[PDB]
């Protein structure tokens, strides 16, 4: 419609007012010390563009504008104001090209880190490992940031969010084919939650992913595993998980595959089966 | 003589299973030797030591039965002394055993 047309002359035209404004503004200090008036409309009008732009879709431009006054006001001594102007930049990176959007967030990160503003640079890094876990497959670089993060929040005494982190730290760590730090964390996030009133709930499930993530190391930990459990928690022996564990040991004592493989149909007709459970089922079948 | 700690294992082949005997390295000790195997402060079991080229120093191999009745993990600390049977009162002479088919 008109708006695509109208929208992107106009930015256009006062872009360039403003890369003259820029241009004479140099020419102006050197000729009168005018100071930073003339700096700071400049970006202003680039802010103004930036924000138009992204009105017209045009995701690109809006990220151009806002890192020309990002940089500017950071040459301004302004590293608050240029911090967050990068951060819009980001996000257009973003939601324009998010490789760029990995810098801006970094720089924005180093920023706020600076002066010790350490949750800004936890939900930053989140944001980064996200950016990083949608597009890509390079897990590590999420393990990483996840890790950061979780490290931070943990430092800022702000529990229940850094326990998630960690939850999927361990549940990516898990696929990687190491079961050890998936075991320890999750462990670990059942004892912690058991102790809750609203979290007491939801702790069994924990135990039941280690025990599966404990059977593909050998089968007789596995068992043990269980005893070690049902001790200390006594309701678990209430709970379908561990009743679908015992039946499948004994499926599996004596290579029945096929009680198992019934078992394992019976559960997820009853209940749908993740993707994540599927997989490792799969793969603790293969013996 | 006072005991060492030593790691569990598993054994390294099948005919060795089939004696009752723990299977160790011969840079440990000799075969024909027996061992008292020692976990928890009431517990105190006895092995036949076998010694075989292919055990790692530093780890005693048990077969899937002596691992049953022991109860005992791959990977798990224990300690191991020297027992050495005194052919005084221990000599069986008449001695009875309830068997079973192992595999269903």
């Amino acid at each position: 419609g008109m708006d695509t047309s109208g929208k992107q002359a106009e930015a256009m035209a006062l872009l360039a007012e403003a890369e003259r404004k820029v241009k004479n503004s140099q020419s102006f200090f050197s000729g009168l010390f005018g100071g930073s008036s003339k700096i700071e409309e400049a970006c202003e009008i680039y802010a103004r563009a930036a924000n138009m732009f992204k009105m017209a879709k045009n995701w690109s431009a809006a990220g151009n504008a806002f890192c020309q006054a990002a940089q500017l006001h950071l040459q301004l001594q302004s590293k608050h104001d240029a911090a967050t102007c990068f951060v819009d930049a980001g996000n257009a990176f973003k939601k324009a090209d998010p490789q760029e959007a990995i810098n801006c967030l970094m720089r924005a990160i180093e920023i706020y880190t600076d002066m010790g503003r350490f949750t800004i640079a936890a939900k930053h890094h989140i944001s980064i490992a996200e950016i990083y876990e949608t597009e890509l497959v390079d897990v590590e670089k999420a393990i990483a940031h996840y890790e950061q993060s979780a490290d931070y929040y943990k430092g800022e005494e702000s529990n229940s969010s850094a326990n998630k982190c960690l939850l999927k730290v361990a549940g990516y760590a898990a696929q990687l084919e190491q079961y050890q730090k998936a075991i320890d964390i999750y462990e670990q996030v059942g004892t912690s939650a058991m102790d809750s009133p609203l979290l007491k709930y939801s702790a069994k499930d924990y135990f039941f992913k280690a025990a599966l993530c404990h059977f593909c190391i050998d089968m007789l930990n596995a068992k043990l595993a269980v005893q070690k459990y049902e001790e200390l928690f006594p309701a678990f022996s209430d709970s379908r998980e561990c009743k679908l564990m015992k039946k499948l040991l004994e499926a599996h004592e004596e290579q029945n595959v096929d009680s198992y493989t019934e078992s394992v149909k019976e559960y997820d007709s009853i209940s749908r089966l993740d993707q994540w459970l599927t997989t490792m089922l799969l793969r603790i079948k293969k013996t | 003589m006072a005991g060492r700690s030593m790691q569990a294992a598993r054994c390294p082949t099948d005919e060795l299973s089939l004696s009752n005997c723990a299977v160790v390295s011969e840079k440990d000790y000799q075969s024909g030797q027996h061992v008292i195997v020692r976990t928890s402060p009431n517990h105190k079991y006895i092995f036949t030591l076998r010694t075989h080229p292919s055990v790692v120093p530093g780890s005693v191999a048990f077969s899937l039965p002596q691992r049953k009745w022991a109860g005992l993990s791959i990977g798990q600390e224990i300690e191991v002394a020297l027992y050495s049977f005194d052919k005084a009162k221990q000599c069986i002479g008449t001695m009875t055993i309830e068997i079973d088919f192992l595999q269903k």
